[PDB]
């Protein structure tokens, strides 16, 4: 398990937002690091469909 | 405490606490220190 | 991704060094905050080179009135609950280590 | 050999190949599939001269679209399910 | 060493893609590995960029790298767990030792046993009723209607429902339509239930 | 219970074996792929064990039935032995059925409500198995090599193509009409162990699910799913022995891992793999039977039923 | 005595309960031929209409990949009028009729006459809502993953077939159409070619058929206070628990089939072993132990939503039109209904 | 699944695959564009460059077709009051719908309202423009864009004008017609959207034309020359006439 708050449980400063909102980005970074990119999602979701009757335009 | 002897029987004086086959007390029954 | 200018943030907080601007600059953060946490990072002497982890948020060097520099860290938290704090000695997020004895020494 | 130190060959497993698994034809696209992955790009039939219809020469402008996206997309991969245009749209189905 | 353990030479072992990356047998109980830092050139570049204007950014065009699996709990070593938590009687003192190794931590065990925790709920259920047989045995099986004047005349009264039924009254009152038509038939020594009475037919007598 | 079966009308021993020929027949047809995978599993685990950790302990009958078509043979690969093993089966059918009918017959109470306990019934099944696995062994023998093949390596392969052709080079080249009988103990407990382990279960959980559930037609299939387990759970190990006795090739250098008998084998994959070892291919052996079982009793059940209706017993009597 | 085990038959006594129904009673209507013939009619007429919807709109999106989209009613009316005269179009109709014709006559039937058979007999609560609704879930249960595999052969023979017509001469096989590529496919390249790695279409059909029956026969009954009270309309409420239930079924179902995507789609990282080893069954853990649903949840519209739920939707009318979620209601102090009519009135 | 070979799907693999080993999230971009006059920046590090008060320059209440569409209210509801058709309770009660759905698109204009640039700021560098826009309800919404992902479009709004030759500034240097910009990423309250359209009215001041030219048609400006002036003439939450 992950604490949720990343050792940061309070904002009480402008700086422990900044360290917070740090770390929050370079774990979503990381989590994020083994899917495609948005380009490349979009691009598969549009040209899925395959299933056509006549070729050679 | 079978097959494999952990505690010491010269530091345990009766050997029956827990289950084994693999411990003896060292004054058995019948042996009685006497000055 | 927007990246302030470098010298841009120097300029606005005099004291602060290139290196430490572009790696604030390379902070996923807005111009504005990257600004202001150039301008706290310098003041206070805290080293933005440091990845957080749930031992240590942050550390700093700060020349005490003894002209001393000394190291001063600052530790992840709870919100009242030792329960929920965790517990570790590595330089990691995850609660890994789990102990029955929370008072090990009594 | 008995010790298990290093491998031998007597615990191998590999069943030997006989033929193509789902036949000679299945191979030879396979093959076709491998050298020409990206050279052969077929393309379904259109006409090309229709009256009524304005041929679609440039990417159009989001003015163009009849609906309005609800999610979006993170550059980075992420999938937004929660943006603006879900927080304007929940408001009549909360106010109901 | 013995390759029938090393995933890389025994091929029948099945390797977790979940798993990837964590090894729970080289853990260090505690744990004082560190395994995540800074990480760039995924989408923010490491380089320097800002003041660049021949060159921008595009964060779109991520390039894919390994997945990262979230980190697998420790499992239990079940030799080494009994040894270190193993105290000789009267020969030990009692004390806790300075080093910090010594500390009791948990770590996970099988899971088959966590299946029938799982289940419990019907396993419960199933042992309060269909075990015990609560509240009695018939509840539970599928209903049958009483055999034709069976346990008893006085019970069932089977022929004379069937006779009012058939008798004058029975037609008035069926007309009046306060009372619902029959329901069943008296065959040849056995009674019938319509298919509209949505009831099985009585069980035999054997 | 003692007084709760109805035996109104039995069968007649021609009946008898007709019937179970034509049934066995079709549903070993059916359920042969099965029998191939859990087999050629065992081959490739002998001598390994489960390595796998928690959910993945075992050998995935997916992954071997893939990795065996995946070789090109198609679905006609999984059907190599098919002709001995469908021979096997009906000779061992034959004896079992005809040995139990003619006891049964000797000694079958008088009322037609009673029958003989399943301690004595489970009793004569056994002997009756035990016979016909002993005079049956050599095609069990021809069938197990001829699927083991495959997974071993070529030069130890015996290349039989058919049960005549493997039982002509087993009794030339080995020598002998003794060679024919390898692992015959362990067919024997084999069949033994299949045959007392699977009545005694079915009429438990069918007796208790009527009684709680009263009379349905899921009964039937839950006690056999429950039979069919347990019957696995019980002679796993001695089919796993069994396969292995079969699969020792004669040479020992052949061999990866000789063995000299029942015993011998057992201790051997005692020592070598866990208790657990027993039980490689648990799935699919399970799937085998279940199947073997369900079908055998639906076609069996339909046939008696008509029969039973034809001869003129009541509606409660079938 | 045939073989080695042994199926007892055995005979009980007498027995019966107060109350004969709100139990199982197997409705009179319930045959192999009446609910094979009921299902088989819904799943053709639903499939026909979705696979005539799903032709039209790739139709329409082929067209406007080349020209621009319509910009007022004229301009809609007019790409309707060319979408409809478009070859291309006339030959996807003929061939997804035939796909729908086999598909609904041999899954979606199956799985109508399997949940019938199953769940017939369970009666419902006279002037009352049917509890212990648990009894069903098994029954359900059941229907769904007798029925599961039945489409994914046929799904296979369209996929070849339509990806043999995108083959140079020499490579394709020159199907006359998808019933004699459907006929051809199990000889030529057998019949496991049509069920190889089936994982994905499987727990979708499971997922599908469960969460759509069940949730709809849930609904019917306990929502009916609807119209049973409060007076609103039967047809409407009914339609809205359909189009519930067709939603919630796309929604449990999609996740499963987004494992196509990622393991045979997604780049692979070069250098690196492929993240689920290629393997369906750990996508498809991978994506229900995932902490982001929006991650696998992407594309759910533009892919697999408006190809599945109109057909299950329609599925669900149909077979509630015919009589496939009618359950038999009788009062339990009638004359049939209890045993006991000494204390109905006292 | 993947035994079934189509050739549309190969194609799709590998022209994924080649762009992922191709394209990197680094770029060349050749369109630089350097001011003739040197850059004065604000205290700040930044330069604005346009200005306006679309809220305070807008219809908000009298707007067609919306007053059309919430006219409609009262007839519906004296429908059902009166039930004059004669209709039955549910076809009756279904007249309740359209009073719960006529506001919404006057909700959408009044949204759409807030996506009009009231201030714009070039940064130091010429890669990042500071828009800042408010809604009706007075909230302030600020985000940053890098400038190569602006698109101008045409004065019908109905296409995409040409980024080199686009001629929506007048002689002086103001706009000859309200301006509209799709941005192909924004990233407004910490979440990014894809192609969204903002405009930026004909009645508003644009200062430093050149540098607004740049901007819109993407060239990345070259701030070599320029100065900065200390001017402490803003506050935070600076009240304004935008309201
Ligand atoms: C037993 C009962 C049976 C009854 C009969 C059943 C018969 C069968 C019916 C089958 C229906 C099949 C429908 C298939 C549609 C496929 C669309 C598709 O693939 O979309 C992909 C689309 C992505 O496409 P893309 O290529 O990525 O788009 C990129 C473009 O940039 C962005 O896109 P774009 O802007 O370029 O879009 C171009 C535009 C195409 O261009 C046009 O729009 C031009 C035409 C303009 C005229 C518009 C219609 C005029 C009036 C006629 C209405 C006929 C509709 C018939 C269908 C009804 C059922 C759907 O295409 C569309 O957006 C879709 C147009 C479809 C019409 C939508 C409006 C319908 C209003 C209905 C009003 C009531 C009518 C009553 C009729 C009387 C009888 C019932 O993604 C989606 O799937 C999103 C769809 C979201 C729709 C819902 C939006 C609102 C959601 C809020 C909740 C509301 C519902 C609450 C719950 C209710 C139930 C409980
Ligand atoms: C055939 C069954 C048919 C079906 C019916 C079954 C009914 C079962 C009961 C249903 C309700 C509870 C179900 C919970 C199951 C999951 C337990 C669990 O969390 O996993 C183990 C988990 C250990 O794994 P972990 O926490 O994931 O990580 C540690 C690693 O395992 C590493 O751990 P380690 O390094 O410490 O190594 C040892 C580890 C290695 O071994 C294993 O993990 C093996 C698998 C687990 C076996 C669990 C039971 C073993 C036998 C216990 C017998 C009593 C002690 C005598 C000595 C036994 C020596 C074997 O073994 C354990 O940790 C096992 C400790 C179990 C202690 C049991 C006594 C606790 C006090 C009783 C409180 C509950 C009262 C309930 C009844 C109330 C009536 C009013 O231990 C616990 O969390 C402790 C739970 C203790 C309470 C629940 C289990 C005991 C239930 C006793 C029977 C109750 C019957 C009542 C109804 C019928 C009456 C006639
Ligand atoms: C420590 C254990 C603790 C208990 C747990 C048990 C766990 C066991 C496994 C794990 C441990 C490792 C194993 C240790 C086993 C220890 C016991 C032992 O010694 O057993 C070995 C014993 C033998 O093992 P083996 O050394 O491998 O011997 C087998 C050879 O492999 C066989 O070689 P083959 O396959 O090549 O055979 C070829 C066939 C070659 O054929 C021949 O025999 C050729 C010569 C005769 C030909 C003529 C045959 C008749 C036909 C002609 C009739 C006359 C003409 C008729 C008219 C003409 C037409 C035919 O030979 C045979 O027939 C078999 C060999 C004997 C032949 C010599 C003559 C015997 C005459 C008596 C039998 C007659 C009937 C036999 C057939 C069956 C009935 C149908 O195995 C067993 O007993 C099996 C396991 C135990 C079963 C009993 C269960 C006990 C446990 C109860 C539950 C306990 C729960 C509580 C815990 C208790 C803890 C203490
Ligand atoms: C009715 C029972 C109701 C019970 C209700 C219970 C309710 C409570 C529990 C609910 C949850 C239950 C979950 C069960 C465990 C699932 C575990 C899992 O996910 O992994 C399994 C397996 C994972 O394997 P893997 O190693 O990871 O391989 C991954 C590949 O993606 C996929 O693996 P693959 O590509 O290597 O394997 C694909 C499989 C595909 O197989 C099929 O499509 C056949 C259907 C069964 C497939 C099940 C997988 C294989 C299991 C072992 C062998 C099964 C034998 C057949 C079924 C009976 C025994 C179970 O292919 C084969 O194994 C060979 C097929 C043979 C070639 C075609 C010839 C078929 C026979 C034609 C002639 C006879 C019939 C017609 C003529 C009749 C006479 C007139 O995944 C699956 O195959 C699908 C699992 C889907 C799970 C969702 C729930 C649906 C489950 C459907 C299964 C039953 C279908 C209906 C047949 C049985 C009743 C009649
Ligand atoms: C240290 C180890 C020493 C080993 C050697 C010495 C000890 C040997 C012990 C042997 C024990 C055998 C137990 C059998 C199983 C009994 C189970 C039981 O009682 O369950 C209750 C039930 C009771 O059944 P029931 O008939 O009373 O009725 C059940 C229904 N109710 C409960 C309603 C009454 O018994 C069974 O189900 C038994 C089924 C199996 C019966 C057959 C057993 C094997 C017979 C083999 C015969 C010979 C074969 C050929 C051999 C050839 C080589 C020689
Ligand atoms: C308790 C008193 C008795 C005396 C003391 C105890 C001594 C005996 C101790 C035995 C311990 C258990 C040994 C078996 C362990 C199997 C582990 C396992 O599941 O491995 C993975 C195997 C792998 O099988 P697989 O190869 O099919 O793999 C499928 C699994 N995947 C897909 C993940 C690969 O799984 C199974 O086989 C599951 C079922 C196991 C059933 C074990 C039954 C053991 C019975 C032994 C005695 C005989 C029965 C007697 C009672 C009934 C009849 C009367
Ligand atoms: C939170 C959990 C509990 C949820 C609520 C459950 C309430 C009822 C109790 C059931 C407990 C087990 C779970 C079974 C759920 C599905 C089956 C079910 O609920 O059975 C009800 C139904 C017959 O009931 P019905 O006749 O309709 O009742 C009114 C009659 N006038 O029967 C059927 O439909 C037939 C079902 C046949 C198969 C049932 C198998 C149940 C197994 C339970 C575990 C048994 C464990 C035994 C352990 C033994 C150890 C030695
Ligand atoms: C059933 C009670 C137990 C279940 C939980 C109850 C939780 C209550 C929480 C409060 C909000 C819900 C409204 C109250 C419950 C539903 C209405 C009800 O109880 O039924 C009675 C009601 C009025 O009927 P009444 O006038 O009393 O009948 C006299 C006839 N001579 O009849 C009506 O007027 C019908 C109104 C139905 C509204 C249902 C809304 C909730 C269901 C989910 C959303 C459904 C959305 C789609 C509805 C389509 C309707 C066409």
């Amino acid at each position: 398990s992950t604490s949720t708050t990343l050792g940061l449980p309070r904002w009480y400063k402008r700086i422990s937002y900044y360290i917070f909102k740090i770390r929050y980005l370079q774990h979503t970074k990381s989590k994020m690091n083994g899917i495609p990119g948005s380009t490349v999602r979009l691009m598969l979701i549009n040209r899925h469909f395959v299933e056509y009757e006549v070729y050679e335009k | 405490c079978i097959y494999q002897a952990y505690q010491n029987p010269l530091r345990h004086i009766n050997t029956g606490h827990n289950p084994n086959n693999v411990y003896e007390d060292i004054v058995m029954l019948g042996d009685y220190p006497v000055q | 991704y927007c990246q302030m200018d470098p010298e841009e943030i120097m300029r606005r907080v005099p004291g602060i060094t290139r290196k430490e601007a572009e790696f604030i600059t390379k902070l996923g953060l807005s111009p504005q905050e990257q600004v202001d946490f150039a301008y706290i990072a310098y003041n206070i002497g805290l080293d933005i080179f440091y990845f957080t982890n749930q031992m240590f948020v942050a550390r700093q060097v700060v020349t005490n009135s003894k002209g001393e520099k000394v190291e001063v860290l600052w530790n992840a938290q709870c919100y009242e609950d030792i329960a929920q704090l965790n517990v570790g000695f590595a330089p990691v997020l995850e609660s890994v280590d789990y102990h029955w004895e929370i008072f090990l020494w009594a | 050999q008995l010790d298990f130190s290093h491998f031998d060959k007597a615990f191998e497993n590999k069943y030997d190949i006989v033929a193509p698994e789902f036949g000679d034809l299945h191979q030879k696209r396979a093959e076709f599939i491998a050298k020409n992955q990206g050279t052969y790009r077929p393309v379904p039939l259109v006409p090309n001269n229709i009256k009524g219809l304005i041929p679609k020469t440039c990417r159009l402008p989001a003015t163009r679209n009849w609906y309005r996206r609800t999610s979006s997309f993170e550059r980075n991969g992420f999938f937004n399910i929660h943006t603006p245009v879900l927080n304007t749209k929940m408001i009549p189905w909360l106010l109901f | 060493y013995d390759w029938r353990d090393d995933p890389k030479v025994n091929k029948d072992i099945e390797e977790d893609i979940r798993d990837r990356g964590w090894h729970p047998e080289t853990y260090d109980f505690p744990y004082t590995k560190k395994h995540d830092d800074w990480v760039f050139d995924v989408t923010m570049p490491s380089q320097n960029y800002q003041t660049d204007l021949t060159v921008n950014i595009h964060p779109e065009n991520k390039k894919m790298h390994v997945m990262k699996q979230v980190m697998r709990q420790s499992y239990w070593d079940a030799e080494h767990d009994m040894a270190h938590e193993y105290d000789y009687e009267s020969e030990d003192l009692d004390f806790q030792c300075e080093s910090f190794k010594s500390q009791h931590f948990r770590k996970k065990g099988p899971i088959s046993q966590y299946l029938i925790l799982g289940l419990l709920p019907i396993l419960y259920f199933g042992t309060e009723f269909f075990y015990n047989h609560y509240p009695d045995e018939d509840y539970w099986r599928v209903a049958h209607p009483p055999p034709l004047d069976y346990p008893d005349t006085d019970d069932t009264d089977d022929t004379e429902t069937f006779k009012d039924y058939k008798s004058f009254t029975g037609r008035r009152m069926v007309d009046t339509g306060i009372v619902d038509p029959l329901w069943y038939d008296i065959r040849e020594g056995k009674k019938v239930y319509y298919d509209w009475a949505g009831v099985n037919q009585p069980m035999e007598d054997i | 219970m003692n007084y709760s079966y109805k035996r109104y009308w039995e069968p007649s021993t021609a009946e008898v074996i007709g019937l179970s020929l034509s049934v066995n027949t079709i549903s070993a047809a059916l359920t042969y792929p099965i029998e191939f995978v859990k087999v050629r599993s065992q081959i490739r685990t002998e001598g390994v064990g489960i390595r796998s950790k928690n959910l993945y302990m075992g050998i995935n009958p997916n992954k071997v039935f893939r990795e065996i078509h995946a070789t090109g043979n198609g679905l006609r690969g999984f059907y190599q032995g098919f002709e001995s093993h469908l021979i096997g089966r009906l000779s061992y059918l034959f004896i079992r059925n005809l040995t139990y009918k003619i006891i049964y017959d000797r000694t079958k109470p008088v009322k037609a409500h009673n029958d003989l306990s399943h301690r004595e019934k489970g009793v004569i099944a056994g002997f009756a198995g035990g016979l016909a696995a002993f005079l049956t062994s050599p095609a069990d023998l021809v069938n197990t090599r001829t699927i083991a093949e495959g997974g071993k390596p070529k030069e130890w392969r015996w290349g039989y193509k058919g049960l005549m052709d493997g039982i002509n080079k087993i009794a030339a080249t080995e020598g002998g009409n003794a060679a024919l009988f390898r692992g015959s103990y362990a067919n024997v407990l084999r069949a033994v162990i299949l045959n007392i382990s699977l009545t005694g279960p079915f009429d438990y959980l069918n007796e208790k699910i009527w009684i709680t559930f009263g009379d349905m037609t899921w009964n039937k299939y839950a006690a056999l799913l429950w039979a069919s387990f347990w019957g696995s759970v019980a002679t796993l190990p001695f089919d796993n022995i069994r396969t292995r006795l079969y699969a020792q090739n004669a040479d020992p250098t052949k061999n990866r891992l000789t063995y000299s008998g029942w015993a011998d084998a057992a201790k051997k994959l005692i020592q070598h793999e866990g208790i657990s070892g027993f039980y490689v291919g648990f799935y699919a052996f399970y799937i085998r039977t279940f199947l073997y079982a369900w079908t055998t009793v639906f076609i069996t059940d339909k046939i008696t039923s008509d029969w039973k209706r034809k001869a003129g017993l009541k509606e409660w009597q079938i | 005595m045939f073989f080695e085990l042994e199926d007892i038959k055995r005979r009980h006594s007498l027995y019966w309960d107060i109350y004969n129904v709100q139990g199982w009673v197997r409705r009179p209507d319930s045959t192999l031929y009446n609910n094979v013939k009921r299902g088989v009619t819904a799943g053709v007429v639903a499939s026909l209409v979705q696979e005539n919807i799903t032709a039209l709109v790739e139709n329409c999106k082929l067209l406007a990949t080349k020209y621009e989209k319509p910009q007022n009613l004229r301009q809609a009316a007019t790409f309707m009028k060319e979408v409809f005269k478009l070859e291309n179009y006339r030959k996807a109709v003929w061939n997804r009729s035939q796909y729908a014709l086999c598909i609904g006559t041999f899954d979606i039937g199956a799985r109508l006459a399997t949940f019938r058979w199953l769940n017939n007999g369970w009666q419902r609560v006279f002037a009352g809502f049917e509890f212990n609704f648990v009894r069903k879930i098994p029954t359900t249960m059941l229907a769904a993953l007798f029925t599961a595999p039945f489409s994914v052969p046929f799904e296979l023979a369209r996929m070849a077939y339509y990806g043999d017509k995108t083959f140079p001469k020499e490579l394709q096989r020159g199907y006359s159409s998808y019933l004699s590529a459907l006929a051809r496919i199990p000889f030529e390249e057998g019949p496991y070619f049509l069920f190889k790695n089936s994982f994905p279409l499987i727990i979708r059909n499971f997922f599908q058929t469960f969460t759509l029956f069940y949730t709809y026969d849930f609904l019917k009954d306990k929502a009916s206070f609807a119209w049973r009270v409060g007076e609103q309309n039967e047809y409407a409420c009914k339609m809205i628990i359909a189009g519930i239930s067709t939603y919630l079924a796309a929604v449990f179902s999609y996740p499963w089939m987004v494992t196509r995507e990622m393991v045979d789609f997604w780049p692979k990282v070069p250098g690196a072993p492929c993240t689920f080893n290629g393997n369906y069954r750990k996508a498809a853990v991978w994506i229900w132990y995932h902490e982001f649903s929006g991650n696998y949840f992407a594309g759910f519209f533009t892919k697999y939503f408006w190809k599945a739920s109109p057909g299950m939707f329609l599925t669900l009318m149909l077979a509630d039109k015919v009589g496939l979620f009618d359950q038999t209601t009788v009062d339990n102090f009638g004359g049939a209904g209890n045993n006991s009519w000494e204390d109905t009135f006292v | 699944l993947n035994h079934v070979q189509n050739m549309l799907e190969e194609n799709l693999k590998y022209d994924a695959q080649k762009y992922n080993d191709e394209v990197a999230v680094i770029q060349k971009t050749s369109r630089i564009y350097k001011p003739t006059y040197t850059i004065e920046f604000n205290r700040e590090g930044e330069v604005l460059v346009y200005s306006a008060d679309p809220i305070k320059n807008s219809v908000v209440y009298f707007k067609y077709p919306y007053v059309l569409y919430e006219a409609a209210i009262p007839l519906f509801i004296w429908a059902w009051i009166y039930n004059p058709l004669e209709l039955s309770k549910n076809a009756v009660n279904s007249l309740l719908i359209y009073p719960n759905i006529a506001w919404i698109p006057r909700m959408w204009y009044w949204r759409s309202l807030q996506y009009k640039i009231q201030k714009m700021y070039l940064l130091r560098g010429g890669k990042v423009a500071k828009i800042e826009t408010q809604s009706l309800a007075g909230d302030r919404f600020t985000s940053w864009v890098e400038t190569y992902q602006f698109h101008p479009l045409t004065q019908d709004q109905k296409n995409f004008d040409n980024q080199d030759n686009a001629e929506f500034l007048e002689d002086e240097g103001q706009l000859k017609y309200e301006l509209g910009v799709q941005l192909d990423n924004l990233q407004e309250m910490g979440t990014t959207s894809q192609d969204i359209v903002i405009n930026f009215m004909k009645e508003g001041t644009v200062h430093h034309p050149e540098l607004f030219e740049a901007i819109v048609k993407g060239y990345n400006i070259d701030t070599s020359d320029y100065v900065i002036n200390t001017a402490n003439n803003l506050r935070a939450r600076e009240g304004n006439h935008n309201h």
